[PDB]
């Protein structure tokens, strides 16, 4: 009866690290996409003064 | 197209001017009669062709002609039952026109021009193709062989030629581009087909012997190694492995060898079964013959042929197993190539860049998940006859460095003959930790600490055979002296596999896990009997101790009635001591 | 900038390439060959005279001729783009990187030769380091900074072990004041013709153990071309040298497998009939080792580090080839693993006699490690040894023949061997290795242990 | 996860740079419309010869062909029309050999490695 | 030596290997050819129902698996004592000895196939039929006069 106490502790166990896998994982993919769409919102926001700035340098 | 003219004729090599513009590792035709050699050391606007044929009778002022190609090989649907030389020109198509010589300069073509083949497509107009993708198939002998896209190719089917029978050559899937698709494609032989990516090992591949799977066993999309002295079999553990394996298709490369192996090979195998599918044996092995007195430079291009067919097989899918024999031949080859190019060498001859090459052959190996998306691998095996014996050799060492298990063939043990001469202290293995998983779900569920016990018994058995050649074998206490007896019953029982028996030339897992656990409940209860007390001299003479020695000459579908039976007649004869 | 281009390529074979009329080319420049197909390979000018100037070349070199493969200059130092943005990448063996993300933006160009740092300006390497193995912390001491190499054989775990000191390696400031701010290692991983049966190991082993997010891989597997092994030791040294001694991190290199290092510059130094050491390998390789392992150690005034394992194998697993040689004439200690025992199953199969670190008498002792740490190291060294060649006595006397004080060294050495040699994955601290090793000189006589100051002898023994 | 939102941050910061650079592509090969650039295709000419003595011949497209020749009389080198070869022009040097090459595809990706670090300062 | 190139070259190439032995020849044993390092890697084909007599391949089996447990238990023989060895044995010394002076040492004459192999079982019948493993025991009851 403890064999079978430490197999249902291991099973409620496995539950407990897998729901918290998933939640965490899932979690820091969707702060990925904010913080991809993060940059994106920095990058039309300057992006002419940069391309001016390589149009003068690479130009004799 | 380069056209040029011969200058100099140095032995095997033709140093051809004239051509400014022809590209390194081309195949240049030469000679008037239209030999077959190979661009190294441009210089100025002038090659350095090898010939792969003979050379004598070329004059000065014949024209070389260069092709603008590597060396491609044909693949495509007609290879198997095939035995190919090394530039790959099918020797049954040369002996029907030339004769029973091999003569200098005969073309023809690698897979038949008027074979009709069944053809089943699988795509519409429309269907995007890209490179590795499978088109349609052809049933050749008992195998649904897929064709399949050209890995350079992408684009959309315009017109599929419906179901029929058909020819090699013939156009079967129109690109909406332009582009033909025959049901053959070229392949220069020193590149790599592509992959998808590339999976672990954790399969093993049946080698269908007793130590060589046991032992020292080697995964699927393993590299493994046989050195060994002259004299030591090397050539029918080769061939035992080809035909009692698992794989669905094997690449027998001999390059450099005996020409009786490889008539053996072509006379007793169209007369097997293979324990698969039913059907000849010969029916799946495509064998890649260079003979050591076919001329010395195309057996450097025989290997790459070979591993190049092994691997179009891998990418329809399959678990090909390639032999090369005599690696040492090639790097011989090797050596004659470069000191004809007039380099300095390293360590006895051979070129610095010998294990560059001989990496690079090994690394085509491995189980992958090819570019159709169907997974499928590549075994190799490669022999390696070392000069003196002398393992300390440059070829041993440097395939000793990429090579995954080592199988060291001794021939003191056999000229004993004790068969196979494979020795268990030198010889290693390193996928016996992988295959675990397989061996608990498959064999047992304590095979692994089964041949571990086994594996402990060979090793104190070995570092005691010391004492027992110093003093009396015989003045040694019984129960250390046990431990002697029962190396003795393992090998000359467990790891002497005849190979021209019927019935002792394949040995699967359950049999081999079944003459184990006899020899260790035979050891576990005499041990412990002698605990007891009994007789060392009385205890080997038991009626059962043939019982167990017979016991792999049994069928393996008569095995599991006679394993139960000899097991009850071991607890049934130590009690009566 | 323009683009210079140089054609009248005289010769191509092997390795090499010419091109005449070329003089604008500095010598050890990177230049790229354009074949006729529009193909750039690498290449880097060896010699330069005022006829021509000779090429090795990165790539293979199937596909060249010689009415077309265009040769452009390229950075006449050879220069690595260097970021600190950089530390959670793969690369190949130029530093193309091969895992799909975009290049990197650098903030400097690296010279990849180096510079030798000043004899002067560095620090004497002190702080002890922990790996667990209790051999290596115990009798062959790993201290920060350090270059020692693992010399193996065909078949040995090398790299396992190198692997598991990777993973478990830490510094302990328990022991010596510094206070926690625990910084961990950056890895940079070097590779050099590895197959894919290790590299499979190592990736599967990083990626588990939470390592791909400090560690930079520099992969060269062997089947791309045996010549970019040239770059990639000083690619990862100075991806090194950098994060150390301007982030101040504490950088571990990996450097894999020199053999296959050495063999790429043997092919290279035998294209030029340069007149060779011994077994062939050129007369110069001393320096090349020399540049490559003396890269490493700390800097007096800074934070940073940068510790060497570099692993061998031993060609016919003896130490007197030219590669093991001159490596253990270069580097502070080497750790040999033994063909023998490993039969035994035993795992780390490290043997500690032919084994050494030069550096542990700067890092162990009393207030840094504990101060029993030396003496407990030189007493095992002492009585092993004699087990051993006790062991070769018993090799012809039998072992009755043998008197007592004889008997219990002859079981101090395997005892030795298969209890504190041998241990799993399992990572044991310098009190769990110093309270093993006094449990196993306890089976000594007391009266025997005679380099073992009386103190230590006192309150330690049994 | 930390790497997950690390491989994210370092793709959208490549795809910024790579359409920063697209671009950059765009407009130099939207000069070549505008007039100031044969006013600029001698600039590039010129240093080419300078620093390429005993220049032979200069190799363009014919854009700049009825353009340059007058602009290059006084250069005594020989011209011809190779087109092609937009936004620049090349110096073929002694017979043979040895060419250089000016031109703005050229500068752009011979020079996007420092300008990559300091535009991506500028834009950050 | 057989590391030398000549002996090691020559047996890649071939079939086998016959190899005379200097110690059986300062015995006065002609031709000293001994028979445990030679074999053929043929002559499965080459002997056994018709193409020899039937027994043959068992009959050459049995030889060298007696002739090497002789010369096992004679080199034993020579480190303990002369008299500490079993009953068997001494039947085994027998057999090397009178293999050797018999089978072997033929000198001059031309000796026919069956006058070997009755040679053969004429050595053969110096040991017990439980002795003889490999012979089926169809031609012991055939042969074993
Ligand atoms: N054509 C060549 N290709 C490759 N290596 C060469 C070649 N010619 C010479 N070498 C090697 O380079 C060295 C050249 O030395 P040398 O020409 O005398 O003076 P320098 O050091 O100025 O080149 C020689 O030792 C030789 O080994």
């Amino acid at each position: 009866e403890a064999e079978a106490k430490a197999k249902a502790l291991e099973a409620q166990y496995r539950e407990r690290e897998r729901a918290e896998t998933e939640a965490l994982l899932a979690r820091y993919r969707e702060r990925a996409e904010a913080e991809a769409k993060a940059v994106r919102e920095k990058a039309m926001a300057r992006l002419d003064e940069a391309v001016a700035l390589v149009l003068k340098e690479v130009l004799p | 197209m380069i056209q040029g003219v011969i200058q100099k004729i140095a032995g095997p090599a033709v140093i051809a001017k004239g051509m400014l513009g022809a590209r390194m590792y081309d195949i240049c035709k030469v000679g008037e009669e239209g030999l077959v050699g190979e661009i190294i050391r441009l210089d100025g606007d002038t090659a350095f062709v090898q010939v792969y044929e003979d050379t004598s009778g070329l004059k000065v002022g014949e024209p070389v002609v260069s092709t603008g190609l590597p060396l491609a090989v044909e693949l495509g649907p007609g290879m198997l039952n095939g035995i190919y030389d090394g530039i790959q020109r099918p020797l049954e198509r040369i002996r029907e026109k030339t004769g029973i010589y091999i003569t200098r300069g005969v073309v023809v073509h690698a897979l038949d021009r008027e074979k009709k083949w069944a053809w089943t497509p699988m795509v519409k107009p429309g269907d995007e193709v890209r490179g590795g993708m499978v088109l349609g198939t052809v049933p050749e002998f008992g195998f649904t062989h897929k064709i399949l896209v050209p890995p350079d190719v992408r684009g959309r089917v315009k017109e599929v030629k419906p179901a029929g029978e058909y020819t090699v050559e013939e156009p079967v899937v129109v690109l909406e581009d332009g582009t033909e698709l025959k049901m053959y494609h070229t392949w220069p032989v020193r590149r790599a087909r592509p992959v998808q990516r590339k999976l672990d090992p954790n399969t093993p591949f049946l080698t269908g012997m007793r130590i060589l799977d046991v032992l020292f066993p080697v995964a699927m999309g393993g590299t493994a190694a046989i050195p060994g002295p002259f004299g030591s079999g090397k050539t029918v553990t080769q061939q035992s492995l080809a035909k009692w394996s698992n794989a669905d298709v094997v690449v027998y490369v001999g390059c450099g060898e005996r020409g009786n192996e490889m008539t053996d090979v072509l006379v007793e195998f169209p007369e097997l079964t293979d324990p698969k599918t039913g059907g000849p044996l010969m029916h799946r092995t495509v064998l890649i013959a260079n003979t050591s007195n076919m001329p010395v430079a195309a057996r450097e291009a025989s290997i790459y042929v070979g591993v190049t067919i092994a691997e179009y097989f891998r990418d329809q899918g399959f678990s090909v197993a390639l032999m090369a024999d005599s690696t040492s031949r090639w790097a011989e080859a090797l050596r004659e190539i470069s000191s004809r190019l007039e380099e300095m060498p390293a360590e006895e001859g051979y070129p610095p860049y010998l294990a560059a090459r001989l990496a690079a052959f090994y690394e085509r190996a491995g189980k992958v998940i090819t570019l159709g998306g169907e997974e499928g691998a590549v075994t190799i095996v490669g022999a390696v006859s070392p000069p003196g014996g002398d393992m300390s050799e440059p070829v041993t060492q440097s395939t000793l460095r990429i090579v995954g298990a080592f199988w060291r063939l001794d021939a003191s043990l056999a000229f004993r003959r004790h068969f196979p001469a494979i020795n268990w202290n030198g010889s290693y293995s390193l996928f016996t930790s992988a295959l675990d998983p397989w061996y608990r779900e498959n064999v047992a569920e304590d095979y692994p600490e089964l041949r571990d016990a086994i594996s402990e018994l060979l090793q104190r058995e070995a570092g005691l055979q010391e004492i027992v050649q110093l003093v009396g074998p015989d003045a040694l206490q019984d129960a250390e002296r046990l431990v002697i007896e029962v190396g003795r019953i393992i090998r000359e029982d467990f790891l002497q596999q005849n190979a021209y028996h019927e019935v002792d030339a394949y040995c699967s897992m359950k049999k081999a896990y079944g003459i184990m656990k006899m020899i260790l409940a035979f050891y576990k209860e005499a041990e412990a009997a002698i605990k007891r007390g009994v007789s060392i001299d009385e205890i080997l003479q038991l009626p059962v101790l043939e019982r167990i020695g017979r016991a792999r000459y049994v069928s393996e579908e008569e095995f599991p009635a006679y394993f139960e039976e000899a097991m009850k007649e071991i607890q049934g004869a130590f009690k009566a001591l | 900038l323009l683009k210079k281009e140089y054609t009248g390529i005289t010769y191509i074979s092997g390795p090499l390439l010419f091109v005449e009329n070329a003089k604008d080319l500095a010598y050890g420049a990177i230049v790229d060959i354009k074949d006729g197909t529009g193909r750039v390979r690498g290449g880097q000018v060896i010699e330069v005279s005022e006829e021509y100037a000779v090429i090795q070349v990165f790539e293979e070199t199937t596909g060249l001729d010689l009415a077309t493969t265009s040769v452009s200059l390229v950075e006449d130092v050879a220069r690595l783009g260097v970021s600190k943005e950089m530390l959670g990448r793969r690369f190949n063996g130029i530093g193309k990187p091969i895992d799909g993300l975009p290049p990197i933006t650098p903030e400097k160009r690296l010279p990849i030769t180096g510079l030798p740092l000043n004899p002067v300006a560095r620090r004497k390497p002190e702080q002890f380091i922990q790996t667990g193995i209790s051999t290596i912390d115990v009798m062959n001491t790993l201290v920060r900074g350090q270059k020692l190499p693992i010399f193996s054989g065909s078949g040995l775990p090398a790299n396992e072990i190198a692997a598991q000191i990777a993973r478990q390696a830490t510094v302990r400031p328990d022991l010596s004041g510094e206070g926690e701010k625990e910084e961990p290692f950056a890895v940079v991983f070097a590779a050099m013709g590895i197959t894919q049966r290790e590299l499979s190991y190592f990736i599967q082993e990083f990626e588990r153990t939470g390592a791909l997010s400090r560690s930079v891989l520099f992969l060269n597997k062997a089947d791309d071309p045996t010549i970019e092994r040239i770059l990639t030791p000083r690619m990862a040294l100075t991806v090194a040298e950098y994060l150390a001694f301007e982030h101040d991190y504490h950088v571990l290199v990996i450097l894999t497998d020199m053999t296959n290092y050495c063999e790429a510059l043997r092919e290279i130094g035998a294209a030029r009939e340069e007149i060779p050491g011994r077994r062939g390998y050129p007369g110069y390789m001393y320096t090349d080792l020399a540049t490559i392992y003396e890269r490493a150690g700390v800097v007096e005034g800074k934070k940073g580090s940068v510790t060497q394992i570099p692993i061998l194998s031993m060609p016919d697993d003896d130490r007197t080839h030219p590669i093991p040689d001159l490596t253990g004439y270069i580097t502070e200690g080497q750790i040999q693993l033994s063909r023998e025992l490993h039969r035994k199953g035993i795992y780390p199969p490290i043997d500690p006699l032919p084994s050494l670190s030069r550096l542990m008498n700067n890092g162990v002792g009393k207030g840094k490690t504990r101060e029993d740490h030396k003496q407990v190291s030189d007493q095992l060294y002492s009585a092993y040894a004699n087990g051993v060649d006790i062991r070769k006595l018993v090799a012809i006397i039998g072992e009755d023949a043998l008197t007592e004080n004889d008997r219990r060294y002859l079981q101090f050495a395997d005892a030795f061997e298969r209890f504190f040699i041998n241990q799993g994955q399992q990572n044991r601290s310098i009190e769990e290795s110093l309270q093993i090793a006094w449990a196993l000189l306890s089976m000594l006589p007391q009266g025997e242990l005679k380099r073992i100051s009386k103190d230590h002898i006192g309150k330690y023994y049994g | 996860g930390e790497l997950l939102v690390a491989t994210a941050r370092t793709q959208a910061r490549g795809e910024v740079l790579e359409e920063v650079r697209r671009r950059v592509r765009e407009a130099l090969e939207a000069l070549p419309q505008k007039p100031e650039w044969p006013e600029v295709v001698r600039k590039l000419a010129l240093e080419a010869l300078e620093a390429l003595p005993g220049a032979k011949a200069l190799v363009a497209n014919p854009e700049d062909l009825p353009h340059l020749e007058a602009l290059a009389r006084e250069r005594g080198v020989e011209l011809q029309a190779e087109p092609a070869l937009r936004l620049g022009v090349r110096a073929v040097g002694a017979e043979g050999k040895t060419q250089v090459e000016n031109s703005l595809l050229a500068r752009l990706d011979r020079a996007w490695d420092a300008l990559s670090s300091k535009v991506a300062q500028a834009l950050w």
